[PDB]
């Protein structure tokens, strides 16, 4: 129903841009866990970092 | 990190509860605007989403029980407590960019469905991943 | 057998690396975590090449 | 058009594509029967029985295998009319503006016959008066022999020719020898 | 009884003194200094496989009925050239293997010369006193291309025949001497009886003689002016640091020679090239899609596609649209041959250069090179844009316009990017000399500052910041593993270690050896400083 | 290191014997589309390539692996004698040519 | 002296393995929906007759035992033993490549009956799941070989030890996915 | 310092190593020759104008670029003050140093403030 070659490029491009999101989530999740300043507990970090955590 | 492990139980229990309600409400409710029967897609996905949260939660829980009271987890810590060394962070590398270029080659390989392009892209990706890992290991030139 | 490059640690109430815990906040140094940097320019064995053109 | 999965058209562009067939064999023949009732033209080629000829249209003198004397003649016919739009061995070729002559690997022999009997889009029509039955069968013999015969020597690089042999060497061949040179020599 | 063989050889030719100097010549060891050898070895394979190939080949145009080994072509009227080329590959045991070896060797030959020319260009090895080598080499590449062209046009198949048709019709269209030249080359209208005989003799004798002569002159002239080298440690413009001819250079040359020979011998079997049986005999009326020449000839064919219809119709005369193509191809060659001279004109550098220079330190030339590479690649791609269009689903008209416009915009972007990247590479070099190697060990000071540990490659003062070293023309290390700080300190196999005594004893000797090696380079520099003082 | 070199040497010998055996005994004559033993034929040239490649390539690897494991480590420095020649000879070659012309 | 902070690389890899579970959630969803549709007609049972359950057992144990050996290889990395790591990793490479060859042979022995990708919905679903898993296993084997190259080139420091511990995590995950996938396909049919 | 062939080492660090930067006149000459070629592509056999609109757009971009390259335009410094920004010639006090060692910004804190920062009022002077 969609014989065009553009649709395959769409699929593959979507897939690739989705790898970058997991690649970014991996180190945006473990930076919070591991690398924090002395005194910066989980409940001291700003709302922005909580949102990126979730 | 102690409180990071605990907060995952929230979503875990939530997803686990929904994955039960979904299954039982799809197979035993006739609405008239749908057909009776287990969904089989929203059930697997919700069960395994609970699984993901549980996995991460449990791993962080086991990890946090062997860890000392870290200055970042201490309320009244001084800046001079973490006075030692942090880890080793990569200063620079070209291999991320090339590695992305390699994934972009087998991408087009699969798009056009060219066997040679897929094969080359696969070997190109292996090569770049290998170089990325063996970046800081390349021995001094044995002349 | 214990590797020469393995950090000299007491094998009692202490272990340098396991499955899930470590001694640093981040990746362990690939040139030995017990290696003190920087060192004198002599130890590097780098020979600055005096060159003159023309 | 229907069996080869070319119809129905999903979007207007430079050229309609072969894709997955929408209808089966029987359904195709039913649609064909209905269409031919509105004034008929070229019909399907049959054999001794009322069955669609497939492996029987692989040469004039075909019995159980392709005669080497059929591929010789079919080759020259193929080269004269269709080697231009297609490749030498029907690998495909480009046309004016987004159009192309497709690779011939995917078509069965009935589809070949009906392709040159009708003229799909930009393909000219080759009536039975122009290219006789025997000539058409010889063309099919050559097509199906060049497809199904492995290269005598090597891995035929898609049979494209000087452009594919030059990419294997100039980009991949030299790289291996550079890697060998980088291994023997020094980096300083 | 070998000393008596030496005694006889010396008593006659007084050869002891003149060969001591031959076996003691030192050659710089660099992976890029082996690229010319690939061309040499490929050329040797071509001569050997070519001679074998002429024992079965009849270069005649006389039509015959084929009744040979290839049954799918039995009964067709073909030339003697095509029939015998079909007999090499279908009636001679291992004839197809040798034919494919020959063609693969041709491809490798041309690409080896191209890559070698690129090495010469980028590193600046064409400068005084090595311009003669540049001109000789440029003539070598053009003749190599011409040789390959007349080689693939020998079988007289349909694909190669169209190449000859194109070539003949290019010549015939020349402004004044265009139709008179065509009759002098082909011996009449195309095709002609003597054409494949003039092509055969030019291919087996005329060009290879000239080529061998030029190559021999090339090698002798290189051997006479020792070699260039990169400005490393202890290396000046009045010395060569490397390895002597024997026992180390001679053996390495043979090993790499065998490597190339073995690789060509693998390709000759495992991949198909020029499957002439698929194509039929040459016929002026039939043609195929694409029908491109060999990869080295694609740039010329790509030039003809992207040139618009610009015919000049004078009074009762015609300049064909192809003529401008010749003009363009005439410019590209002249620009390439007389490069050292235009280099010198615009730079005003007329010194004796024995030390190479890294591409990153000559951004204008590097950028011009990448600009020219993009030009050549666009010509090559657009010469074969029919196969690109079909396989990659792009408009053929769009491909033509990409070629046309890309030849203006492609080179410009290539220059800009390459220049900026060269300066970037220069900057990264200076950072290391000024501040030291970035360890990557980020540590937190008591105050809370994150600082990265820097490893200085020179002496420091007494306030942290070490006195930066000036650029010395050589590669400066940027990783800490490049100083051997990640070196494996276990000796042994894969499953078992070595005894301790044999292990610690071995680390001591390797440590002493590497220290003394660095000391040689240090001492070299010191002597060189005092030498350059005078 | 001796076992590393000997591996490539033995492998090269096997490759050489393979090439000789395949060149002589392997079915090499042309077989058409339908003919039985088409597979045995279309694999003749590939087999020649595989075996000859193995023989020569392995010998090459063995030779290179010897120089970087057994031949000692050498840095040699040679003095360059190039550029313009000595003036003594310079004015001696132009005076001789001038004498021959005059 | 030094505190006992979490392993940063281990935490990173566990977070990566979590996302790799959801990739198989999609495949399992596709399989179960197709299975429901197949059982509605009663045509599922006919397609399942192409399964070699005994052959899929000994392959499974070949994978499972591989995980065992892998763990031994990691037990040697916690202490400084470079040779203990080197031995067990080689055994696991061999034992994993045997799985891949085994699975490949099953594929070649499954086209002989009529279990093809485009032969049925069952065939499509069978090959998608086990095919992706096969790709993951190949990637795991290549991870092992690259870590074996790292152990050969660098000096065996806790940094290199960590690199081996995480690849073991990947291997365990892939084996666990196989265990869950074999029960679904072969036991439950 | 150390200017070679008109190009400064400050911008191009390897100034005395090779060819380093051309003249503004050769870049302009090449650009205008290219513009001539791009305009000259409009004469030949083609009926379509989807390639004409492609030529004219690129030519326009090239002409705009060459004009920017010729009449080198510069802008002024925005000499403004937004919110709590200080005018140029202000020194920023080391806040963290003033926090650690009571001195400056954290100089005049009373006992009440001292107790608020969990600092017993006894460690005076
Ligand atoms: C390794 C061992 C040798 C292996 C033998 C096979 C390969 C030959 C190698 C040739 C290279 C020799 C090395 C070199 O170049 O240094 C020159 C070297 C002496 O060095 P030199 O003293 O510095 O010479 C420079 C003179 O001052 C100035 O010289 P000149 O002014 O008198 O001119 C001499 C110039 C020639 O004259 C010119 O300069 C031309 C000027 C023309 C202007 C008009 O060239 C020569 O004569 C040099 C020797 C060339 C001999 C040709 C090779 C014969 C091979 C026979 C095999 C047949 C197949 O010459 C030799 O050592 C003689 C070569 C011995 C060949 C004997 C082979 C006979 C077969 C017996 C084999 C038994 C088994
Ligand atoms: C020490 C050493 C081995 C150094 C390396 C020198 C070396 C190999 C240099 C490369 C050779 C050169 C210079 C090649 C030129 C390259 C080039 C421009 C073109 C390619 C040449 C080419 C197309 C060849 C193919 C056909 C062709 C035209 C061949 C030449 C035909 C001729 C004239 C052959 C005879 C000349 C010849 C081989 C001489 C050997 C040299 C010697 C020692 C000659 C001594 C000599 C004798 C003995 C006489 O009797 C004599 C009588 C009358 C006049 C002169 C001489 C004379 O010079
Ligand atoms: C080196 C190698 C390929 C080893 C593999 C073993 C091998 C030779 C296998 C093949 C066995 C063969 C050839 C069997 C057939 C024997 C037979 C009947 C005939 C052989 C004759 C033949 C093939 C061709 C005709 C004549 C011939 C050898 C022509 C090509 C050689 C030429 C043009 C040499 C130039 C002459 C000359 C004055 C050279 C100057 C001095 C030398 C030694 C130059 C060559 C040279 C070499 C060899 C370098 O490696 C090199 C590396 C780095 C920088 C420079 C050079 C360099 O200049
Ligand atoms: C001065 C200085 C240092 C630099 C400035 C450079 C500059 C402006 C130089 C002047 C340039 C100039 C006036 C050059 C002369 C141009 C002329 C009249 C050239 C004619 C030469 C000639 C006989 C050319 C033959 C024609 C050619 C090379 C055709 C190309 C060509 C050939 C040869 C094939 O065989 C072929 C086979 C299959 C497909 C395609 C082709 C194909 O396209
Ligand atoms: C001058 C060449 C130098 C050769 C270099 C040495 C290499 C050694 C290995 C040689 C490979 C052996 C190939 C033998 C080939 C074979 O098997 O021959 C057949 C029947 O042989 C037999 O039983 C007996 C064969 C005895 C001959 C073997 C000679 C090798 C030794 C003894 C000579 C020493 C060499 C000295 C070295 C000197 C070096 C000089 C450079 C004829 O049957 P036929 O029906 O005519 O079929 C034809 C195809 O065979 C044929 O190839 C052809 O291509 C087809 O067209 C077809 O006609
Ligand atoms: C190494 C990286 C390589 C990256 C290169 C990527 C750049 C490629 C751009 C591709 C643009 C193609 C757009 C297609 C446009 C198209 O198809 O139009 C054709 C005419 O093509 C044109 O003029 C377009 C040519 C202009 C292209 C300019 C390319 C210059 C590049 C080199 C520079 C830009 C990118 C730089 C990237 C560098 C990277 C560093 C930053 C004529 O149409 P036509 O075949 O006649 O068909 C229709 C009937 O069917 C139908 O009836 C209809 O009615 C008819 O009207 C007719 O249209
Ligand atoms: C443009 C000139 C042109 C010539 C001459 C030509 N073809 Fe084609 N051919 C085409 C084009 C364009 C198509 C695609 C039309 C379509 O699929 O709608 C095509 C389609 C076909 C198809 C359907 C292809 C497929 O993959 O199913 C076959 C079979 C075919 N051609 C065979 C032939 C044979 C056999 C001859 C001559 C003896 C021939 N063609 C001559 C252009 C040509
Ligand atoms: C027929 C192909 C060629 C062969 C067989 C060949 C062979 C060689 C060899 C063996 C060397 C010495 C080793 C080396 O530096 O790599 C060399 C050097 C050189 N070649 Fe070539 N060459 C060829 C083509 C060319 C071309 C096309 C050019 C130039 C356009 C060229 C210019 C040079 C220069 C300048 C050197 C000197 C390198 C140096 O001394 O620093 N050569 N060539
Ligand atoms: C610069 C070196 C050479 C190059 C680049 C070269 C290139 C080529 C090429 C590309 C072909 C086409 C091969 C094919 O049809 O598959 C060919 C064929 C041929 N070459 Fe060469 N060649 C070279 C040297 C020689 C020499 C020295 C000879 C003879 C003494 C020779 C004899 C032949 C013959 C007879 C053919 C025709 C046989 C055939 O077409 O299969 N070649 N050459
Ligand atoms: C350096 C410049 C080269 C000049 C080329 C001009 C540009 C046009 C190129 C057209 C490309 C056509 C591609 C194509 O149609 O694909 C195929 C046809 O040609 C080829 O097979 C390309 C072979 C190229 C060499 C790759 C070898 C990989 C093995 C590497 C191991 C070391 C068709 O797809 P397929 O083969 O069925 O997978
Ligand atoms: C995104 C990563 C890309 C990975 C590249 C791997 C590409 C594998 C292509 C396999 C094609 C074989 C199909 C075929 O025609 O043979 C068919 C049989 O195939 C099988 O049963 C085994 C296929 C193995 C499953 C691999 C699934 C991998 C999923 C990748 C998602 C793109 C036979 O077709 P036929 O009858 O000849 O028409
Ligand atoms: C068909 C599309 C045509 C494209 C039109 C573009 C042409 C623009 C012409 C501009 C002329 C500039 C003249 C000038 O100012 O002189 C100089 C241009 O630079 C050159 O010397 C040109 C060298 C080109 C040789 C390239 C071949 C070498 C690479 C081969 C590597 C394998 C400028 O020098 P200057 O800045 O004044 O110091």
């Amino acid at each position: 129903h969609s014989p065009g070659l553009g649709s395959d490029m769409w699929i593959v491009g979507v897939g690739a841009t989705g790898i970058g999101s997991v690649a970014s989530a991996i180190n945006m999740l473990t930076t919070i866990l591991c690398l924090r300043a002395p005194g910066m507990t989980m409940f001291r970090m700003p709302i922005f970092t909580w949102n990126i955590f979730v | 990190m102690k409180s990071s492990a605990k907060l995952m139980y929230g979503p875990t229990v939530f997803m686990a509860a929904m994955a039960v309600i979904y299954i039982f409400a799809t197979m035993h409710v006739s609405d008239g605007g749908s057909v009776k029967g287990v969904e089989w897609v929203g059930s697997v996905a919700l069960v395994l989403s609970a699984g993901l949260t549980l996995m991460l939660g449990v791993y962080l829980h086991f990890t946090e029980v062997r860890v000392d009271v870290l200055p970042e987890d201490w309320e009244e810590a001084e800046v001079a407590d973490k006075a030692g060394t942090l880890g080793f962070f990569s200063p620079s590398s070209i291999w991320p960019a090339a590695m992305s270029g390699a994934v972009g080659f087998l991408a087009f390989g699969v798009v056009y469905f060219h066997y040679w392009m897929i094969a080359v892209g696969l070997m190109l990706l292996i090569f770049t991943i290998t170089k990325l890992n063996l970046q800081y290991g390349v021995p001094k030139e044995k002349h | 057998f214990v590797d020469p490059a393995w950090p000299e640690h007491n094998p009692a109430d202490g272990h340098v690396v396991t499955e899930l815990i470590s001694k640093v906040a981040g990746a362990s140094s690939p040139w030995g975590d017990d290696k003190e940097f920087p060192v004198s320019a002599e130890e590097t064995g780098y020979v600055h090449p005096y060159t003159r053109i023309n | 058009q229907v069996h080869s999965g070319r119809m129905p058209i999903l979007r207007n562009e430079a050229q309609a594509e072969r894709k997955a067939p929408r209808y089966t064999e029987a359904q195709t023949l039913a649609i064909a029967a209905y269409v031919a009732a509105n004034g008929g033209g070229p019909g399907l080629v049959y054999n001794e029985d009322g069955t669609l000829a497939m492996e029987e249209l692989r040469g004039e003198n075909y019995d159980g295998q392709i005669t080497s004397a059929d591929v010789a003649r079919g080759g020259d016919l193929f080269r004269l009319n269709c080697a231009s739009c297609h490749n030498f061995t029907g690998r495909g070729g480009a046309l004016s503006s987004g159009k192309y002559a497709p690779n011939l690997d995917a078509a069965n022999e009935q589809e070949i016959y009906q392709a040159m009997l009708t003229g799909p889009q930009n393909m000219p029509k080759f009536s039975d008066r122009q290219l006789s039955a025997d000539e058409k069968k010889d063309i099919i013999a050559f097509i199906k022999s060049t497809k199904e015969t492995p290269s005598p020597g090597g891995y035929s690089l898609g049979s494209l020719g000087p452009v594919a042999e030059g990419l294997f060497m100039w980009v991949f061949g030299i790289l291996v020898l550079v890697a060998a040179a980088m291994w023997i020599g020094s980096r300083s | 009884s070998l000393a008596t063989v030496g005694n006889n050889l010396d008593s006659r030719y007084t050869m002891a003194s003149g060969i001591r100097r031959q076996i003691n010549k030192v050659f710089p060891t660099h992976w890029s200094f082996m690229l010319g050898e690939i061309a040499l070895y490929s050329f040797i394979v071509l001569l050997l496989t070519g001679v074998y190939l002429t024992l079965f080949f009849d270069p005649s145009i006389t039509k015959v009925i084929y009744d040979g080994g290839y049954l799918p072509l039995n009964g067709v009227e073909m030339s003697r050239a095509y029939a015998t080329a079909l007999d090499i590959s279908f009636e001679v045991r291992g004839g197809l293997f040798i034919r494919q070896m020959h063609h693969w060797a041709a491809l490798l030959f041309v690409v080896s010369m191209l890559v070698h020319m690129l090495r010469i260009f980028f590193t600046g090895a064409f400068r005084r006193p090595r311009e003669a080598n540049w001109i000789i080499g440029v003539v070598l590449i053009i003749l190599g291309m011409a040789e390959g062209f007349m080689g693939y046009s020998l079988p007289d198949d349909l694909l190669s025949g169209v190449g000859l048709r194109i070539m003949s019709a290019i010549i015939v269209g020349l402004p004044i001497i265009g139709t008179w030249m065509h009759w002098l080359i082909f011996g009449g209208d195309f095709p002609s009886d003597l054409m494949l005989d003039r092509f055969y003799i030019a291919h087996v004798l005329i060009i290879p003689a000239i080529l061998l002569g030029l190559i021999a002159a090339h090698l002798a002239l290189v051997w006479y002016q020792k070699h260039t080298q990169f400005p490393g440690a202890g290396r000046t413009e009045n010395n060569v640091i490397g390895i002597r001819i024997m026992p180390l250079f001679a053996v390495k040359a043979v090993a790499f020679g065998l490597i190339v020979f073995g690789f060509l011998a693998l390709l000759a079997g495992v991949t198909t090239i020029n499957a002439i049986w698929n194509l039929g005999p040459y016929n002026p009326s039939q043609v195929s899609a694409g029908s491109q020449p060999d990869v080295y000839m694609l740039w010329t064919d790509g030039a003809a596609r992207v040139m618009p219809a610009w015919e000049l119709y004078l009074g009762n005369y015609t300049i064909p649209a192809v003529f401008w193509v010749a003009v363009m191809l005439g410019i590209l060659v002249v620009l390439l041959v007389t490069y050292p001279f235009i280099e010198r004109k615009f730079t005003g550098d007329d010194a004796h250069h024995n030390l190479l220079q890294r591409p990153r330190d000559v951004p204008v030339r590097t950028s011009l090179g990448v600009m020219a590479l993009v030009f050549y690649i666009l010509l090559t791609v657009s010469g074969g844009n029919d196969v690109y269009a079909m396989q990659f689903h792009v408009s053929l008209n769009a491909m033509t316009w990409i070629g046309r416009i890309g030849l203006i915009v492609g080179p410009a972007i290539a220059y800009f990017i390459t220049y900026r990247l060269c300066i970037g590479l220069q900057r990264s070099d200076r950072e290391v000399l000024e501040h030291g190697i970035e360890t990557g060990i980020i540590k937190q000071m008591p105050n809370g500052a994150f600082i990265e540990v820097h490893q200085p490659l020179g002496p420091v003062d007494d306030h942290g910041h070490p006195i930066p070293l000036p650029y010395a023309g050589a590669a400066v290390p940027k990783q800490m593993n490049q100083l051997g700080y990640a070196e494996v300190e276990t000796r042994g196999g894969f499953f078992g270690p070595d005894p301790e005594d044999i292990r610690a004893k071995a680390k001591e000797i390797e440590h002493a050896n590497h220290i003394e090696e660095a000391n040689t380079l240090r001492a070299l520099n010191e002597a060189n400083i005092e030498r350059d003082k005078n | 290191a001796a076992r590393a070199v000997t591996f490539w040497l033995v492998l090269g010998i096997i490759g050489g014997l393979g090439f000789l055996a395949t060149y002589i005994f392997w079915p090499w004559e042309y077989k058409a589309h339908g003919d039985e033993g088409l597979l045995a034929y279309t694999l003749y040239t590939p087999m020649l390539g595989i075996t000859s490649g193995l023989c020569i390539l392995s010998l090459g690897f063995a030779v290179v692996l010897y120089v970087k494991k057994f031949i000692p480590e050498e840095i040699a420095v040679q003095r360059r004698h190039d550029g313009p020649s000595e003036e003594v000879d310079r004015r001696t070659i132009v005076a001789l040519l001038n004498d021959s012309w005059q | 002296a030094a505190l006992n902070r979490p392993n940063m690389v281990s935490v990173g890899t566990i977070v990566f393995l979590s996302q790799e579970l959801m990739f198989f959630a999609g495949l399992f969803a596709m399989y179960f929906v197709s299975r429901a549709n197949g059982l509605a007609n009663g045509s599922w049972g006919e397609q399942t007759d192409h399964l070699n359950v005994p052959y899929a057992l000994l392959i499974t144990v070949i994978l499972v035992s591989s995980s065992v050996t892998c763990q031994f290889g990691v037990f040697a990395a916690e202490r400084g033993d470079v040779y203990g790591l080197r031995k067990w990793f080689l055994v696991t490479i061999i034992l994993g490549s045997i799985f891949v060859i085994g699975q490949g042979y099953e594929y070649i022995t499954l086209v002989g009956h009529g279990l093809t990708i485009q032969s049925s919905v069952y065939g499509s679903a069978f090959f998608i799941t086990t095919g992706f898993h096969a790709l993951h296993v190949i990637a795991g084997v290549m991870a092992f070989v690259v870590v074996l190259m790292r152990i050969h080139k660098s000096k065996f420091t806790p940094a290199q030890a960590t690199a081996a511990m995480v690849v073991s995590y990947y291997w365990h995950f892939v084996d666990v996915v196989w265990i869950g996938l074999f029960i679904t396909i072969y036991f439950i049919q | 310092p150390e200017i070679y062939r008109g190009v400064s080492t400050l911008d191009e660090p390897s100034a005395a190593w090779g060819w380093h930067g051309l003249k503004r006149n050769t870049i302009q000459l090449a650009g205008w020759i290219s513009v001539l070629f791009m305009l000259g592509y409009n004469f030949g056999n083609h009926k379509g104008h989807v390639e004409t609109i492609w030529l004219l757009v690129i030519t326009a971009l090239l002409v705009i670029g060459l004009l920017i390259h010729l009449f080198e335009p510069k802008l002024s410094q925005v000499r403004t003050i937004t919110s709590r920004n200080k005018p140029v010639g202000h020194v920023e006090p080391d806040w963290t140093y003033d926090q650690a060692t009571l001195t400056g910004t954290w100089g005049n804190l009373t006992d009440s403030q001292l107790r608020s920062v969990n600092i017993e009022p006894s460690r005076v002077a």
